């Protein structure tokens, strides 16, 4: 629901379609306005000189036509030929996050979202994609005593996952990314070795 | 760079033909502006991962683990650690002459914009993710910054390569003793050779080879009667000066038009490059 | 008196259709808040002198008994030259361009009283209340612009925002420096600049706002992004660049003025297969009596500007001089072959000096 | 504005401290342009640098939310911007100037706070449209700062969790012009 | 092909529905390219698709 | 690196299915890998709790 409100009243969230099309759209633009440009012509509309001059003059000025306006195409293409590059490997990325992020499950930290990665759904948006990372964030932690090892019967037990925890009287075992606290057994630790 | 004020320097006369090429100095000015707002945004993806600045505490018992030539220096007041000395000094032993020279050759319309984050933030930065890392594990990445005894972080790191933790606590000063010569290793490996920096140092001879690339340019003759631009202006009239101008404006032109095309390629080279350290991050 | 231009004076730049856009114009336009001069004329400040014209002139009435009736504009305005007479009476507006001898206080009043003789005239036509007017000479013709639009105010130009629209366009070729205003028995002048215009045409393509690019950062940026809308962030507009306070010219002193008479005015010349060279150094020249002698049918310089020569230094000069047919003249110029340019006197593909020569067969 | 022997520029005409062999005239930069010349009549010698220039940049809020705006004169002194630019020297003549590492920033109100960079300037300068309102300038700070509470024998665990939902928005068309 | 008042070129004339005001003469695209003319004999409006 | 000199568990960085290991071979201007997948086949149904 958040990221339907937040979609539905924000400007900003979607800047990286939003300049793409800017980019793109201002270059056309600049790219036909070149056509104005004289070029040291005695005009750049060129119906005129070829109205005006005769064919020796109007080669001469002509040719000033065609190198800045050459130029200006090359400019653009250039400059589209580097854009698509960028394009490229944000759709290379973009590519690689369906394969890991939609399709699986990444073990990769904040590839996929901040928080530890559940799932992720895709959603398509203007010349781009839009990836919803559902993930799990670790919350409302507490304090607690902690050991590498007990020591029992002379003999050090670790745990076999997680880890151990005292809430300052009694001692328990309990996974890592949430508390559930459990009695230390030999069926949740392993032995290995003496105390000392 | 200024398109118009290297093109044309001083010059009213030359700046008048030079609007007749229209909107490529306005392309160029634009494009350059896009390069370097880029390397605020690269650096800003690498180093502002973390959220807060985190902190270490005063007692330091990371069970043997000696991190002080990593963590910060406090003696300095740039605050950075002894190893973020010796990378400083053996790159700007190059430069971060070609400053001084871009300095002089300022005079030709060049200037260099200062980053956003300083030296001293972005140490700063690297001291809150280094600090995180030893008091809190991974979890200063996932969320808020648990804190566990360092001893037991390296036991879960353990676990992650599938062996025993068990076998750090069994060898804990062994494993110690290892890492700490280790990073002396590369104390003394940046104290002794500037050569395994060559990766920054190649980017900074690269801007600085294209900037006296561009300067030199400027003492072409593409033609012209003269390379210096006031001498036409103090020699010939009007009719006669923009013809021989107009070779310097073309040629010049086509200098910052081939140098803007070879650093915007460059600025995908190191966003690239920019993206592989924020994903090593 | 003066008093604040506030945004008034916007004219439609060209006859060109154009809508819903923003559209950048360099041309001659009063500068926004421009500190514009106020005259209070009622059939109270009567003399109203003659005014300079500049570049153009912006004019502006503010009116109820139609007391303000035309303008004259010229040079001497007293028959030495053509003059221009605009004039709106009882019945028709008149525009006429002769050599008139104007009066030394032209009014109107049942009296017209504006000049005492009109001769070798070359143009004429004949066709509460703020009217605005803008007069420009320019490209060869005079252009008037205007607009009227209903007020209700006592005193001071009013507020808001109105283009005037094109007006006349007379193909006439006088001279203008000088204007006075026509009054039958309050009004306000500003002065065009060459400014930078950002024009927001409506969905019906009149002008309904403008902003003068030169004004202030903020126009600027506005100008800079074509855009009347400027979002939160930091602009590269311009280029900060500080100005000459003041040139120095530095010389050297020498005072030995440079012996060129001997060399034009020689009684013999050598013969053009051993030519003479003449060294001409530690000396003062002044090209320019050379230049302005009008004695010779050619002068050619070639990388070296004829009027720009007398105003630039040299390590040495060479004076070269040979008699030759005027049919071999064309061929002292660089790159020339033929029997002289072959072997008699070759210059060089990149020759730096002047060739001058004349006829001599009185000698 | 100099015309030396006919060498013509513009410049702050100094007087040199590089010492010329007798036999020389010009100093040149690696540009061509003059870098010192020797006076015709009393044959001292003069350093050259131009006339100081820099990108105007503009700093400003939205102009749907204030016309104030402060300017940034990038890589110039304070003390050499007021005299000359297309002019509007009533900025210069205000009460806030600041000597940022950015160059000369002309109209924004410096303060010691420190907050989230709103407009970046530069070398650690942003600022802001802030309160009654001006433009501020200050200090980025990076973060909030946080001591982790580290501790040999203690840890923290997450008694509960958020399930998180982020929007990653990423490029992958662009328009198929030819 | 089309000469208006000297305007020459090639396009496809078309009944205009935008409204010149009365004295200007030609009308052109945001791009400010050309894209309208009046008739100097009828003064109707053209679009020059 | 992750395909060859390890096992990826990166979805379909190193092909289809389920990644086993893979097997680089040369070729001009070139490296193609052979990518060993598990792809696990014939479901069958079953109620579960
Ligand atoms: C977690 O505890 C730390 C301090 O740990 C103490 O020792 C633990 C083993 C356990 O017994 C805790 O109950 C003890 O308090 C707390 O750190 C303090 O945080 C505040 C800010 O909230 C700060 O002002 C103090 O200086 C910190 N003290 C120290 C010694 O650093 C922390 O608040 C506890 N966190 C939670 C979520 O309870
Ligand atoms: C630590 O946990 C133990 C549970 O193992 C707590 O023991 C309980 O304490 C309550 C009184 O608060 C008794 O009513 C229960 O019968 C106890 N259970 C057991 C199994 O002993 C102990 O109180 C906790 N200590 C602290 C400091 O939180
Ligand atoms: C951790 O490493 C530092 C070195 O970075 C040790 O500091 C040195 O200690 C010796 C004495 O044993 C001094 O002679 C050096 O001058 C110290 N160097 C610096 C830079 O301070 C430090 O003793 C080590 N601490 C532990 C607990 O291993
Ligand atoms: C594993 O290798 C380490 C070396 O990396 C051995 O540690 C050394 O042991 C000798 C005694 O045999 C000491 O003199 C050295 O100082 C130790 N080195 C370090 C760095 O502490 C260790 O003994 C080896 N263990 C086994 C089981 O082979
Ligand atoms: C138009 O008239 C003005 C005089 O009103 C002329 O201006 C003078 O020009 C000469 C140079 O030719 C100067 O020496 C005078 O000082 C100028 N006078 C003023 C008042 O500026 C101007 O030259 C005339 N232009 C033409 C094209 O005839
Ligand atoms: C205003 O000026 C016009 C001339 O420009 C006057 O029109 C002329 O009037 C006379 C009669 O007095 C006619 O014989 C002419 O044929 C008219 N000329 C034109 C072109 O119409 C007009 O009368 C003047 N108005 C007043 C009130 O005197
Ligand atoms: C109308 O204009 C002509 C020139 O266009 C004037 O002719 C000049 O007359 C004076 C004597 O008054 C002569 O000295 C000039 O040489 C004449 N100029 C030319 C070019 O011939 C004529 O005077 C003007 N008419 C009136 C009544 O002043
Ligand atoms: C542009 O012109 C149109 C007409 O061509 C105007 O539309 C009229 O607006 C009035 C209100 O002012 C309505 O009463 C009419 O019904 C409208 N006519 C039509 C056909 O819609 C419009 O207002 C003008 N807009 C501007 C900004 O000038
Ligand atoms: C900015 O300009 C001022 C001078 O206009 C500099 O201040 C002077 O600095 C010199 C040393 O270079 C001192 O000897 C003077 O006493 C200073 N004068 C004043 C009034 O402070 C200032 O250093 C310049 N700063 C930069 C960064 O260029
Ligand atoms: C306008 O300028 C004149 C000088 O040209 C000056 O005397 C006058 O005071 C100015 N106007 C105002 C309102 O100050
Ligand atoms: C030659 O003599 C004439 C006078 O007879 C003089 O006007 C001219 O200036 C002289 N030539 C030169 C080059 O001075
Ligand atoms: C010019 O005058 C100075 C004295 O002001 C003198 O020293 C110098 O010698 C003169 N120039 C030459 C070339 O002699
Ligand atoms: C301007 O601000 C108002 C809120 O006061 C908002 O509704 C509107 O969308 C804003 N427009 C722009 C262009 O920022
Ligand atoms: C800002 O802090 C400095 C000390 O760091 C102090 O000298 C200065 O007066 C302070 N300025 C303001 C406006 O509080
Ligand atoms: C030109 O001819 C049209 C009829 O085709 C007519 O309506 C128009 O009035 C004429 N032009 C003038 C100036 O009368």
């Amino acid at each position: 629901g958040k990221i339907q409100d937040s979609l539905s009243s924000t400007a900003s969230a979607l800047g990286k379609l939003q300049d793409v099309v800017n980019q793109n759209a201002q270059a056309l633009n600049t790219l036909v306005k070149q056509l104005s440009s004289n070029f040291g012509a005695i005009s750049s509309v060129l119906n005129d000189i070829l109205s005006r001059l005769d064919k020796v003059e109007a080669e001469v000025q002509i040719d000033r036509l065609i190198t800045g306006r050459l130029q200006s195409l090359q400019t653009y293409v250039t400059q589209q030929l580097i854009r698509a590059a960028e394009i490229r490997a944000s759709a290379n990325l973009a590519a690689t996050k369906m394969s890991e992020c939609v399709l699986g499950q990444s073990k990769r930290v904040d590839f996929c979202g901040k928080g530890y990665h559940l799932m992720s759904f895709p959603q398509s948006a203007p010349h781009g994609v839009v990836f919803l990372h559902v993930t799990y964030i670790p919350a409302q932690e507490k304090n607690f005593t902690t050991a590498p090892a007990i020591c029992h019967d002379g003999k050090a037990h670790f745990p076999r996952e997680g880890v151990f925890v005292s809430n300052g009287t009694h001692w328990f075992v309990t996974q890592r990314n949430f508390y559930e606290p459990q009695i230390i057994t030999t069926d949740n630790t392993f032995v290995s070795g003496n105390c000392d | 760079v200024d398109c118009t004020m290297y093109i044309c320097g001083d010059s009213t006369e030359c700046s008048n033909l030079l609007l007749q090429y229209g909107s490529f100095c306005t392309q160029l000015n634009r494009a350059l502006t896009g390069i370097a707002v880029e390397q605020d945004k690269n650096t800003q993806e690498v180093f502002a991962q973390v959220k807060q600045i985190y902190k270490t505490p005063p007692i330091k018992d990371f069970g043997g683990f000696n991190f002080s030539q990593i963590l910060p220096d406090p003696s300095k007041p740039s605050k950075r650690s002894f190893i973020e000395d010796l990378l400083f000094n053996k790159v700007t032993l190059a430069d971060a002459a070609a400053r001084d020279l871009i300095c002089a050759q300022k005079f030709n319309g060049l200037t260099v914009l200062p980053p956003l984050l300083t030296d001293e933030m972005i140490a700063q930065y690297t001291s809150a993710l280094l600090a995180g890392t030893i008091t809190s594990g991974w979890t200063f990445g996932a969320g808020a910054a648990l804190q566990i005894p360092f001893a037991m972080q390296m036991a879960y790191r353990f676990n992650g390569i599938g062996v025993t933790q068990n076998v750090l606590y069994e060898n804990q000063k062994l494993i110690a003793n290892q890492f700490n010569s280790a990073i002396g290793k590369i104390q003394d490996s940046l104290s002794s050779t500037a050569s395994a920096l060559g990766k920054l140092q190649d980017v900074v001879n690269q801007n600085a080879q294209a900037l006296n690339t561009l300067v030199k340019q400027l003492s072409s003759n593409f033609g012209a009667i003269s390379s210096v631009l006031n001498d036409i202006l103090s020699r010939l009239d009007k009719v006669e000066a923009e013809v021989q101008i107009d070779r310097l404006i073309t040629g010049r032109l086509q200098s910052l038009q081939t140098y803007v095309t070879q650093q915007l390629i460059r600025a995908a080279e190191i966003r690239a490059s920019a993206n592989l350290a924020a994903t090593k991050m | 008196a003066y008093t604040n231009s506030f945004t008034r004076g916007v004219y439609y730049p060209d006859k060109v259709f154009r809508s819903s856009v923003l559209h950048s114009t360099q041309d001659l336009f009063l500068p926004f808040f421009s500190n514009v001069t106020w005259f209070h004329a009622i059939h109270k400040r009567f003399d109203n002198p003659v005014l300079p014209f500049n570049d153009g002139v912006y004019f502006a009435s503010t009116e109820k008994s139609n007391i303000i009736r035309g303008w004259i504009f010229g040079t001497t305005l007293d028959s030495k030259t053509q003059s221009l007479l605009i004039v709106n009476n009882a019945t028709n507006v008149v525009i006429k361009v002769c050599e008139f001898q104007f009066c030394n206080d032209p009014f109107l009043g049942s009296e017209f009283r504006v000049y005492s003789s009109a001769n070798n005239c070359t143009f004429e036509y004949v066709s509460k209340n703020l009217r605005e007017f803008v007069f420009k000479n320019i490209d060869g013709y005079f252009k008037i612009y205007s607009k009227h639009t209903p007020i209700n105010l006592v005193r001071d130009l009013p507020q808001g925002f109105s283009a005037l629209e094109p007006l006349v366009d007379l193909p006439i070729g006088i001279n203008i420096t000088r204007f006075q205003t026509l009054l039958a028995l309050a009004y306000y002048v500003g002065y065009l600049q060459p400014r930078t215009f950002l024009l927001k045409y409506n969905e019906n393509g009149t002008i309904t706002d403008a902003v003068d690019c030169a004004l202030d950062p903020l126009s600027e940026t506005k100008c800079t992004l074509k855009s009347f809308t400027v979002e939160k962030g930091i602009y590269q507009t311009s280029n900060f660049r500080v100005q000459p306070t003041e040139s120095i010219v530095r010389f050297p002193n020498i005072t030995n003025l440079c012996p060129f008479g001997e060399v034009f005015n020689a009684t013999r010349f050598a013969s053009v297969y051993a030519w003479n060279r003449k060294r001409i150094s530690n000396c003062v020249a002044d090209y320019s009596v050379l230049y302005n002698s009008a004695s010779f049918s050619t002068f050619k310089c070639y990388g070296v500007s004829p009027t720009k020569l007398n105003d630039l230094c040299f390590t040495n000069v060479y004076a070269d001089s040979f008699v030759i047919r005027g049919d071999e003249v064309r061929q002292i110029a660089p790159g020339q072959t033929g029997k002289i340019a072959d072997y008699n006197y070759k210059l060089p593909d990149d020759f730096t000096g002047c060739v001058i020569a004349w006829n001599s067969n009185n000698l | 504005n100099f015309n030396f022997n006919g060498l013509t520029g513009t410049g702050v005409l100094t007087e040199s401290n590089k010492k010329f062999l007798p036999f020389q005239q010009f100093g040149r930069d690696i540009a061509d342009t003059t870098d010192a010349v020797r006076d015709p009549q009393t044959l001292e010698i003069l350093d050259i640098t131009p006339c100081s220039f820099g990108g105007v940049s503009v700093i400003t809020p939205g102009t749907n939310t204030s016309n104030q705006v402060a300017v940034l004169y990038q890589g110039v002194n304070c003390t050499e911007v007021p005299v000359a630019i297309p002019t509007w020297r009533v900025y210069s003549t205000g009460s806030n100037v600041f000597q940022t590492r950015a160059g000369c920033l002309i109209g924004a109100e410096h303060v010691n706070n420190s907050y989230e960079c709103d407009i970046p300037i530069g070398a650690g300068i942003c600022a802001s449209y802030q309160t009654s309102q001006s433009i501020i300038a200050y200090t980025m700070s990076l973060g909030a700062e946080n001591s982790v509470a580290y501790s040999n024998n203690s840890i923290a665990i997450p008694t509960n969790f958020t399930i998180s939902v982020t929007t990653e928005i990423l490029p992958v068309s662009m328009t198929k012009t030819s």
